[PDB]
């Protein structure tokens, strides 16, 4: 439904908090 | 120290592969009874919601990633110890593997996927589920990741700093020249890996060991 | 679905669909229905669309939810492309077979060569059952029967997967027997030759010789199964037979004729008003019963007192009117008022966005008894804003 | 080295080796596939497009492109004799994953309708002709002639089942024609095809043999060009200005 | 045709980022996009409708018909005539996008031509 | 300017505030374009494509 | 049977088949001829349609 | 086709001005212009008129019809068949001038081709 900005916002952020 | 890490890679790989798997499951389910008629309200809530959302998200992620790699650039790059250079370029090779996978999903999976969908609908719109995923998600993602690999190399490895690798240029910019309807391709990864090898070769004079 | 977004004038001035019916609107997996109808090829065929000299009948549907078992047009089995003559009428029918459970919008559809898809009316077909139960089947010349759903597929895998595997083994072999970096270095340093030299070449020569052998064997074996084969059958079919009954635009002693004499459509967006110069043609008083455009039907409730089996969507019960039996041999000019939401909804109102502001379609005139007599209407119409 | 031991040196070489093989495989796959898909189409997508004249012509010719560039990369810089098979396998994998997971898994077209063209065999000929004579010139000629010739026979085993004959309503059809008619595609009218339809200038009986030879001879040129393309894509140049 | 506006976008994109590569991409995509809207103010008066002898025409069509040119048969034109493969309503936007994307390639090539026309080479033989 | 570029680096030719002027000039340009576009849709609010 | 310099007429009729195949362009643009191995006989005139 | 005459023009324009550039222009223009005239003496006899069953023919056409070729239908030809855009009387002169001008380009390109075919380079790898 909003696995738009969901799995995508979450895929981008689990990355940035691994820097 | 360990010159080889790889954690970052597996993170980028798992995160990227499960994401596209979710996207594939999502389109198997909402492809039918959501995606067949672009005039229906369901199309807004299930498909255009992705589109309107992903473009700004990818654009911010792209400028945000570059900007970060530049702010955190090695201002003292010419001073890098042979060992740390070896590490930094194992990290470049990491980035390039993630980019390898991104390219597969973007240019093989979802591109040929659009092939079958063209035989399923007669198209209400330029924005079919196929296109939303392929052109507006799948491609920008690897475009972003490519720009990151380039920026990482420009900011961490003396060689990729002061210069612009012509091959690496073609790699970062080539995507912004993908357009369909209605040979000059990216494959310059060739030059990029040769430059890396050019560099690994030089980081050892006593190489009778190989 | 989607035809709503094609240009109105093209939809109106190419194929004029009528008598389209769907036989069953509910089928189990494996159960047949016929989608049938008739099509009149508009006589002022638009420049934008290549000649319908090269065309293909089809079932407009989301993928193979029903399998097409046969289809006909002209008076001809038509698995290949056909010629439609400008200004003539064709009967068609498609035999469809339930494959995937669901609810599906299935249209009559014809594609023209330098043209694109033209989409006729569609109806919701419910298919129930389990796709696992789907069968064809199909009779070979040699007398056997195959299930096309599964036929030949294992044999494809049996050939494709081993080669995909032999492919991988050839890569892994070389990669592992003296590798990437170790080889980059060697070449870049002194010569290779420490990389490749017989027996490396010998392996290769061997591998190639087995490859060619496997190719020869596979080829000869597949000629032993399957010893008589034909090439794909392709090409345009012999000219089609138009509808001669009875009738029926531009056929027989008894005709109706309709010249369009200017018209007005409000933007936006629900009404079309047209002046028609009618000539009767026939030997019976006729009343105007119907206007059809892009699959759409605009009925006169004076003539269609009540009230046909036809899709939603689609069927409009206001194409009034003026009741006055047009007399035999008479020649009269009548004001027709097309009003319905379906004009806006199927986006015929978006005619003001086209490069040719012009209507097309058929008018149906009825006798006091049964007989329907058909005339083509078409020509310039002017938009009236707000 | 810049290594703490010989163990760390060996461990590094082996695992950078994997990473490079995996990034290069998927990098070449991407390029090859998009290119091929956009050109060779169409013939690769559909069983009723796999005729005697067009398919065994356009396919080897458009398919040799990335094999030559891949050989240009792998042979020139490493003497690894798998440039063609590397490319070709990638294409197959990219293709087959899609036909199964999508053409079938998403849109329910049976695999007999959508299976890809067989290419490993000619790719092998191509790779070992380069291995036996470290010459791209000899390969460009004899290698890529064998590439052409070998195309059809290596497809025959997968294709022939569908060239069995059926009578439907008084008219001959192949099973391939039938699979095309049955499993309805929305935008595949019989006529957009581009398959052999006959000519007055055919004598024999010889349709596949001349297509095979034609493809061999044309591929030589394409091979030559694409070798050098592989060379230019191999460039290690830096440029100074953007 | 109106062109200063897309030329300005082109010029300042190069000013802000001394990159011809960035300009080639975004500079020339703006070029594309900006074309039609910068033309609209000059063009729109003539896209008013008129009914001539039962038939719809733009004022632009009418200026064409009225002011007779000897060798300009309506048909030589090469203007949109409709297609069954248009959906929408979207004709000007996809034209704009198309122009922007194709201009990138053109811009790349023509930058290098500018470089080659810029040459200071002497050649010794003619 | 030829001399400057040819000698050392430019930068004595272009640097913010030169870029600023440009960013301003662009922003006014786009505004004037958006305005003229909107104003011309106010006059002439219903229009048709060339009839062909 | 003919001596050098002696004439003969080759004549006949032809019905163009109504289901003309797609493989063959339209016989709108055609030429009559004597199939023969080079000019063993010289063509002195020909007719078809009712026309030189 | 008769070609020695223009070939001579070409050679001595190069001789008089050891410039391929002056040749590529004025040399190859003469190459063009000269073609037709130098063929005219071999050609003209066949352009005398005959009447054959009510219809005009040149001798050329007639030698064509007479000496039967199995695959040379009159329509495969590619000869001048008339146009509405011809004014005069000027058919040959413009074709001559056209061939002069276009040959210049072809001459420039092929000169350099000659240079590259003249290469004395060795390559080391095959
Ligand atoms: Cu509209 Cu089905
Ligand atoms: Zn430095
Ligand atoms: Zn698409
Ligand atoms: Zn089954």
């Amino acid at each position: 439904a909003a696995a738009a900005a969901a799995a995508a916002a979450a895929a981008a952020a689990a990355a940035a908090a691994a820097a | 120290e360990s010159v080889v890490d790889l954690r970052g890679m597996w993170i980028g790989l798992a995160v990227l592969n499960v994401f596209y798997l979710i996207v594939r499951i999502y389109e198997q389910v909402f492809g039918w009874r959501a995606g067949l008629d672009s005039f229906a309200p369901e199309f807004q809530t299930y498909w255009m919601s992705i589109l309107w959302t992903e473009i700004p998200l990818e654009l911010v992620s792209g400028l945000g990633l570059a900007g970060y790699l530049w702010k955190t650039r090695d201002r003292n790059v010419d001073a890098v110890a042979p060992r740390e250079e070896m590490r930094r370029l194992v990290v470049l090779v990491q980035w390039l593997v993630v980019y390898g996978i991104a390219i597969y999903w973007g240019a093989s999976f979802f591109t040929e996927q659009d092939g079958a969908w063209h035989m399923t609908v007669i198209r209400d719109t330029d924005f079919t589920p196929s296109h939303i995923i392929e052109f507006y998600m799948s491609y920008p993602i690897y475009s972003v990741i490519a720009v990151g690999a380039f920026f990482y190399a420009k900011t961490r490895i003396p060689y990729f700093a002061h210069g612009y690798s012509l091959a690496f240029l073609i790699v970062a910019i080539g995507p912004f020249m993908i357009i369909p309807n209605v040979g000059w391709m990216a494959l310059g990864v060739f030059g990029v890996v040769l430059q890396i090898l050019g560099r690994i070769h030089a980081l050892i004079g006593k190489e009778g060991v190989a | 679905h989607g035809e709503k977004s094609q240009q109105a004038f093209l939809r109106m001035r190419t194929l004029n669909w009528y008598d389209v019916q769907w036989s069953k609107t509910t089928v189990n997996v494996n159960e047949e229905m016929i989608l049938s109808g008739k099509v009149h090829v508009f006589s002022a065929w638009p420049q934008a669309v290549a000649n319908p000299r090269v065309s293909f009948l089809n079932a407009g549907e989301p993928g193979p939810v029903l399998v097409r078992t046969a289809q006909f047009i002209g008076e001809q089995f038509a698995p290949r492309s056909v010629s439609l003559e400008i200004g003539k009428d064709y009967a068609f029918s498609i035999n469809l077979r339930g494959r995937r459970a669901g609810r599906w919008h299935v249209h009559a559809q014809i594609n023209v060569e330098g043209g694109g898809p033209i989409i006729g009316p569609g109806q919701w077909i419910e298919i129930k059952g389990d796709m696992k139960d789907f069968t064809d089947p199909v009779t070979l010349l040699d007398g056997s029967t195959v299930d096309l759903e599964n036929y030949g597929i294992s044999r494809i895998y049996a050939w494709h997967l081993p080669w995909l595997a032999v492919g991988a083994a050839w890569i892994l072999f070389w990669f592992i027997r003296k590798g990437i970096i170790a080889s980059y270095v060697r070449v870049a340093e002194g010569r290779p030759d420490d990389v490749i030299g017989d027996d490396d070449r010998r392996i290769g020569a061997i591998v190639l010789a087995l490859t060619i052998l496997a190719t020869i064997v596979g080829y000869a074996v597949t000629n032993s199964t399957f010893p008589r084969t034909i090439p794909l059958q392709a090409g345009l079919q012999k000219p089609l037979t138009p509808i001669e009954t009875e009738g029926t635009v531009g056929v027989g002693k008894e005709q109706v004729t309709t010249e369009l004499n200017g018209g007005v459509y409000k933007v936006p967006g629900r009404e079309l008003t047209i002046n028609v110069k009618v000539k009767n043609g026939t030997s019976q008083p006729v009343r105007l019963g119907e206007y059809t455009a892009a699959g759409l039907r605009f009925l006169n409730p004076t003539v269609f007192t009540q009230k046909p089996d036809f899709p939603d969507y689609l069927l409009a019960d206001r194409g009034l009117s003026n009741d006055d039996v047009i007399a035999p041999g008479e020649s009269k000019e009548i004001v027709v008022k097309i009003q319905d939401a379906r004009w806006d909804i199927e986006r015929l109102s978006d005619l003001a966005y086209d490069t040719d502001s012009q209507v097309g379609g058929l008018l149906f005139f009825f006798t006091p008894d049964g007989k329907r007599f058909a005339a083509e209407i078409g020509g310039p119409v002017i938009p009236k804003f707000v | 080295g810049p290594f703490n031991s010989v163990a760390e040196a060996a461990g590094c070489v082996a695992t950078t080796d994997w990473m490079l093989l995996v990034l290069l495989f998927f990098a070449v796959l991407g390029g090859y596939h998009v290119h091929f898909m956009l050109t060779a189409g169409d013939w690769d997508f559909w069983v009723d497009w796999k005729d005697r004249r067009m398919w065994p012509t356009v396919l080897p010719i458009l398919g040799v492109t990335f094999c030559a560039a891949s050989q240009a990369f792998w042979w020139v810089n490493f003497r690894l004799p798998f440039g063609a098979v590397f490319a070709v396998l990638g294409l197959m994998i990219g293709e087959w994953i899609n036909r199964y997971v999508n053409f079938w898994g998403w849109t329910y077209f049976p695999i007999s309708l959508v299976f890809p063209s067989a290419m490993i065999v000619p790719a092998i000929w191509l790779d070992v002709i380069l291995l036996l004579s470290g010459s791209y010139v000899i390969t460009a000629v004899v290698g890529s002639l064998g590439w052409g010739l070998l195309f059809y026979p290596n497809n025959w085993p997968a294709i022939a089942a569908f060239h069995q004959a059926t009578e439907q309503h008084g008219q001959l059809m192949t099973l391939a024609d039938l699979i095309g008619l049955h499993f309805v595609r929305t935008s595949m009218p019989e006529y957009i095809r581009m398959v052999e339809r006959g000519t007055l200038r055919t004598f024999g009986k010889d349709v596949v043999p001349v297509a095979a030879f034609f493809s061999g001879f044309v591929s030589m040129m394409v091979y030559f060009l694409w070798w050098f393309m592989g060379r230019w894509y191999s460039t290690t140049k830096r440029i100074e200005q953007i």
